[PDB]
């Protein structure tokens, strides 16, 4: 039981956008406190991915794209490739219980 | 705590152990007061308490007209959140959202989530508790402390009403009227930010009204609603230190350091602050806004130990000025003496206890308690902490006074030296 | 070239009290801050602890208030986790994390250099 | 509307549209106070009202008491009026002037003729409904009302007092304890001006408090009398224009351009005011005063337009320092970003829109919102305009930094021209 | 009286007969106010005086609880006193000090001797007679005048605690709220200085509040105790005179003297204040402080009368700044009128008199009375006094506008000559 | 070189509607007021309208409030008076005046460039 | 009728000085707008003589003054010549009736 | 070089009057006060007058007040100290003390240059 | 009688240390005013020899010291010579009273 919701797992063919959300209460993403989706690839430590809800660190391709809107979060995949299947982890910030972190959503490759 | 050193190389002293908070962001909130409309009093008569409540009712109309009346930017995003507020549709919405608590997170049409407390709840004393309690058959009120009690809740729109006409639509620090302490402390733990610095702002209050803005933004549709404009410190916790320098002169020509001012450390660059007027320290802390600062890499410190190395050249000023002074820095003082003035320190009991020579010098704080220059005197700060003081030799003195440009206002080091190579190179 | 390598992970019984340092280099330590996160195996991110340059902000979830106690040395650019009454619980990677601003106020900034991780399991 | 353009060829933005009022003129205005002479209160007794009504009596003889005890020049106007009132047969005919009615016109010994205003009523109220109401026999009063009304009746002469001391005789701005809104409006609505003024002036009271003095004149012979220093606008509806600039450096030597602020056209010429807390911007006016200000003729327009024109050469500053800096301009934003520093422009939902390269470069206010550089936060104005970019090619890169007098703080174009080609000819 | 002198020779004018009042020292006294301790109301009901009972004690507790949460250094004495008030075992000593009269003396652990006043007693209207009165048995007061005179009386708390949460701990100037003008004029009278200082600022309690600082020290134990700063005037009644520097040109080249600001004779020496906010002028005095001053060897004086003296070269400033502008002196005006701008000096009756020509000119307030330049209106100083005006012939003509280093910011007459003879020297 | 040259004036029968040009030249018009004033054949002047630069403080006197319009196009430097609904009066010389501050505060200042005035008589 | 009260007609000698007044209420000269002195030749457009009531436009010879005390000022000129036989006018403000302008004084060289 | 010479002593009977003089060289007079202070023979000193620079705050102490008149001249650098109705005392000698500040705040400073003093002697 | 009281006289020998007293009221060295103590040799006009409670003039051997506390000061002469026999007065101010100066301590060597 996280604070954050997320998708167990999301699926796509190779070329194709996938649209991952991360949805929170008024104590939450509400308010407007910030979403960070990041990357972990089994076996290598997580990595960042999208930091201050929309831009992109260096050496992130492009592809890559995140947004916000109301209580909801969304973090957008443009052309999948094989190398991006992994677990991706939304997170905020709670009043009551401080940096929440995401359940977890397993990206695959079909 | 808070450790001095002194540089004589330079005539400098450095102030460290202090820690950061910096004004970094701006968060905007919008208070609103619920008025009252009312035409006029429909009874009159020669009863006092009447005329009492005519009096002070006639000040609550005179008061909610006057409100209809009415580098970078400071006041920009209070400015845009009001252009926001001024669109229609959007005062509707805040009414409605606290209409059954007052405490709401609302969200405009531009996207920007904000907070909303309503501080009054005038209109319902004066539409509820005035109006039906008044009896207009006999144009009289039983009881005085219902007179009493409407001049102990109107103060604060007169009180309001008053700063915003004196200062002109923008208020600078948010007063008491405008927001109580247990108001300001509750938005302050329900603002968006990080616990982190939900504890050193709920501890601070009596620094975050001086660096807070308050404008006035609508009066429209009985409601008078005006945005505080609260600070988000994004940088805390970082070392800082403070730069004092004094003037340097041979026993002439003076040369001084000229980047007086604190500097804190910031994502691996150092935050310059030269103003004095910029930050404030209240016990150990620098609460300064990087609105009137400059950004430097992060290799400024070693100006402080070597004035001549080679990565990042300082700043001097260079002058004939041959002018005795001192500066009182925390935990000490340094005093520069020309010329014939008599410059000494002299302890609370135990009287002068030197005898300042001609040149920079510095005394610490541990006995040393007041300082005169001339006639001036001035008192050190008593600050508890540890003095250091490392010898050397002036730098002015490596100099030679026949080809000194003794006319630049502040260039750097490496300026002065090519300018003297090349001098030389004339002859 | 900012390297946060942490070590100090073993096999604990339950109930027992452990150490874990994390050792920083390459950057400023003493101006941005650290945090100490868990991943159970298997399991979902968790935040454990966090404290800022100054060493006077600590910070601590509901949850595990009151048992771990962080502490940064700032001389050799350390930090440290006092674990202590283990419970069922607690068993996975553990990252040494700086949390790095600079991205404009935004709050939560945006925690970069994650370091590999240990591996701290309690059984009997 | 406010339309604003940026040239590239001096990293400059000039922000036209605005219109003009210009503080040309002081008017003195009388504003007199009916105090009453007491001596004290004859009857005596353990009554609590009684003793309320002595306590606020009491305060009152404190107040009047404490009134006894009391480049250019901006308060010479105030200081000729009460050396005038000061003069013997003065006081009285203004106090036998406004006798019938509160509004009076009158002429004194100087010529000058000045509007009095009778603002308060307190001797009336002492004189006529305190000490007969109060019957000395018993040395009680029937009704608490009447101390309740003594209240909200002496608090004006108490803040009035307590402003006076604490600014120590002269006073700004004219706060609402000291003059009223709706006197201050039927004082506009009288003074002796044009009916073009009296309506650019009664919608902007909320700037005639902040641009006025008050000063203590008399308070002998039972009238409190001070003058109040209203301004009177000789300039309106003129064309004026704010220009600001940013470093221009090479990627070094750095040339900017050191006449930022606000110009105006005033009969002909320019007038220029430098400081910026000079002026103060509503929705598109510059209530300025000329005081503060400069004249120039009328081709300082032309430096906007050609840098290198023939008849009125501009003013630079040319200098070493090679720090990156922004000027939040209004409807956008310049940048100069130089060295290491990273400097970007971000939305507000769609986050880092733009990565500012080395250089000066301007971004409009549509769409961007918030500008990092280093880490300093800066918001644009979200003014709604029309911004104009004109492409061109940074002055710098046509001198030579070989040659380049990298000293000067403000000589002109022309020096700085004369001076290289000095340097040239040595070679 | 006040008498005025303008050198046309370097363009400046002296205002002289003026007296001294100098802020030499700083004395700590300690206002103690007793508080008194509370918990709640133990009765509980639905009248209203009760109702407005609790609300003032409330906002009472509110009070006390925000006082809980609160070159050279202005306000190091005040720190200084404070830290020895934090030591354990000083307060009670002052509480028990000032118990049966609310005036002591006392000496603290750092053997500085301080004055103590109990400037309110809250403690006992609190403790003995809004407690016993209020019967908890009936939770009801008879009389509405216990609830007004506990809103007489709980405003001075509520007015320091609102000043000190909007100033941040430190407040200056001290206000009537702060400190009563019977308190102040008493303790002056009792503080440790002599009988000449204590004639100069009785007299003088509306400067004594500007130059003086307040701050929060305690509120420990039930006694809320902050130091009052006042000043020390250890210099009075020496000559003072004001220099006033306008720019000179050819009709080009301007050079301007730059030590404007007051002159003051100290100790053998002058005491020089380049501030003009720095000093204060009620009739004929200078209240300023020597915190702000340099000093020099007295012979500045010599400057004024000879501009080319080998005792002490005075300093200039050299540029071709050609721009009109004017000086409002006291006693009279100073107009430098260059280009095509239009200067003239005009009656209040006779209007333009004067049609000033190219240079710099004089003109005394007897009949003067506006001076325009360009557009810009100043007025004079109405002071009486006498007017002298030497003839001579500008220094800026001896000077040739050839070898003329136009890039100085203020070095000297001596350097300025030295320049040119080793440009002469070069060709 | 102040030229105010202006015209547009002719017969026109009671009850007509007309319109009155001035051309200004040889100064800065932005700046600098304007008004039209009145002058009857053998009799005294009358102020008639007013306007200042920026276009948005318009007055006229009480007696022609509501009939005659005036309106300054500032591209061309150009003044307009829209006359509605003649009477009797208004017959006689219309002056397109300039008026010009400087003359310190003072208030009413100087009107100085009166033009040479345009004839407009009304009858039948 | 005017607002502002002038004599119908003035006369005088050459080498005379004549004055003229011009007198007006309280809404008027009173509280010191100020009077401005305008001349009219006939077949000429009208000429500034005099403004802000005392001092003097360039290229108006310096025999002619103005002035003003209380409620009514005046024009005096000194010298009187041919050339100056003419209508003047003299204009003040007034709070409810706007810019004024006088009745119209005719003087003429005998 | 600070140089005080006092002078003008003499005998006088009761009841007479007198005047003593002090020149003062070497210093700049204007900014230094002064006093008279006595001593008669084989007792005390006790001070007797007061004057500032400015000449406007004078100053007594309560035995002698009104019948001791200073008055100091700034143009040659002199005081003067008028007495009238002698009595019995006031025999001894009178100085005439600059006082002299910078001795920083400190109220009473240090009175440095004491003259020779002149010898006043009352009897018949 | 003097508002400070002074000892008589004081004695001592050669190289021997002597402390004299100034003890004063409230209104007198108490709320810490000053003490300044002079000398005068018979025959001489008096000298200043401490001034500021603690300090030295120039010119003035530094065996010689100063000191207050609470309500009473010091002098303190150590190693006493032929040349110090004198009269030495205290001196403060007082608010009722100005300018006090002492009774004459009148030291002698034995």
């Amino acid at each position: 039981q996280s604070v954050l919701t997320q998708p167990p797992s999301v699926s796509g063919a190779p070329g194709q956008r996938v649209t991952i959300s991360c949805t929170g209460s008024s104590s939450s993403i509400g308010r407007g406190y910030d979403v960070h989706w990041y990357q972990q690839v089994p076996g290598t430590a997580p990595r960042l991915l999208i930091y201050a809800n929309t831009n992109r660190p260096s050496g992130i391709p492009d592809r890559f794209s995140g947004s916000k809107s109301a209580t909801s979060a969304s973090l957008a995949i443009t052309g999948l490739q094989a190398e991006d299947e992994a677990d991706y982890y939304c997170q905020s910030y709670d009043s009551s219980m401080l940096w929440v972190f995401g359940g977890g959503t397993k990206l695959t490759v079909l | 705590n808070i450790t001095e050193e002194f540089y004589q190389s330079t005539c400098s002293a450095v102030s460290k152990g202090y820690l950061s908070a910096l004004r970094t962001g701006w968060y905007t909130s919008v208070i609103t007061i619920e008025l009252s409309n009312i035409k006029e009093n429909k009874c009159n008569g020669t009863d006092a308490k009447v005329k009492l409540i005519k009096q002070e009712l006639d000040k609550y109309k005179n008061a909610v007209t006057e409100l209809q009346l009415l580098v970078g930017s400071a006041i920009a995003s209070g400015v845009a959140v009001c252009k926001v507020l001024h669109l229609e549709g959007e005062v509707n919405k805040i009414k409605s959202a606290l209409l059954s608590t007052n405490k709401a997170v609302v969200s405009l049409s531009n996207g920007v989530s904000v907070l909303t407390f309503k501080v009054l709840d005038l209109k319902n004393y004066i539409d509820k508790q005035l109006l039906p309690i008044l009896n207009k058959q006999s144009c009289s009120i039983s009881n005085i402390e219902t007179v009493i009690e409407f001049q102990q809740k109107n103060n604060r729109l007169l009180e309001i009403t008053r700063e915003f006409s004196v200062n002109a639509g923008v208020t600078t620090p948010v007063s008491t009227y405008m927001l109580t302490n247990s108001e300001l402390l509750s938005l302050i733990n329900d603002m968006p930010i990080t616990n982190d610095q939900k504890k050193l702002m709920s501890n601070n209050v009596q620094i975050v009204r001086q660096q807070s803005y308050s404008i006035m933004c609508i009066i429209k549709e009985e409601v008078l609603a005006y945005v505080v404009q609260l600070p988000l410190y994004g940088v805390i916790d970082t070392p800082c230190w403070k730069l004092h320098t004094s003037p340097l002169c041979t026993t002439n020509i003076c040369l001084t350091r000229t980047d007086r001012g604190w500097y804190c450390d910031n994502a691996g660059s150092v935050s310059f602050f030269p103003q004095a007027e910029t930050c404030k320290v209240q016990s150990n802390r620098v609460f300064c806004d990087t609105m009137n600062s400059l950004t430097l890499p992060s290799e400024v410190n070693l100006c402080n130990v070597d004035i001549f190395n080679p990565k990042y050249d300082c700043k001097i000023m260079t002058s004939k000025t041959d002018v005795s002074s001192s500066v009182i820095t925390s935990l000490g003082a340094i005093v520069s003496c020309y010329g014939k003035t008599k410059c000494t320190a002299s302890n609370k009991n135990r009287g002068i206890i030197k005898t300042f020579s001609n040149g920079c010098d510095y005394v610490s704080n541990k006995g040393v308690d007041t300082v005169s220059v001339g006639n001036t005197l001035y008192y050190v700060n008593k600050q508890e902490g540890k003095s250091l003081y490392v010898k050397g030799e002036p730098i002015i003195n490596f100099y030679d006074p026949l080809v000194f440009p003794s006319d630049e206002f502040d260039a750097s080091i490496s300026q002065v030296n090519e300018k003297i190579n090349q001098s030389l190179a004339f002859i | 070239e900012v390297q946060l390598v942490e070590s100090g992970g073993g096999l604990v019984k339950p109930g027992g009290s452990l150490r874990l340092s994390c050792a920083a280099s390459g950057f400023s330590f003493s101006s941005y801050n650290m945090n100490w996160v868990r991943q159970a195996p298997g399991k979902g991110l968790e935040w454990v602890s966090s404290i800022t340059g100054g060493s006077n902000f600590i910070d601590y979830p509901d949850s595990l208030k009151g048992r771990f106690t962080i502490s940064r040395d700032n001389s050799r650019n350390s930090l440290y986790l006092q674990m202590n009454s283990l419970r069922a619980e607690d068993t996975g990677l553990y990252y040494c994390v700086r949390e790095s601003y600079f991205g404009s106020g935004g709050s939560l900034n945006w925690f970069d250099p994650w370091g590999q991780g240990t591996l701290v399991i309690v059984s009997s």
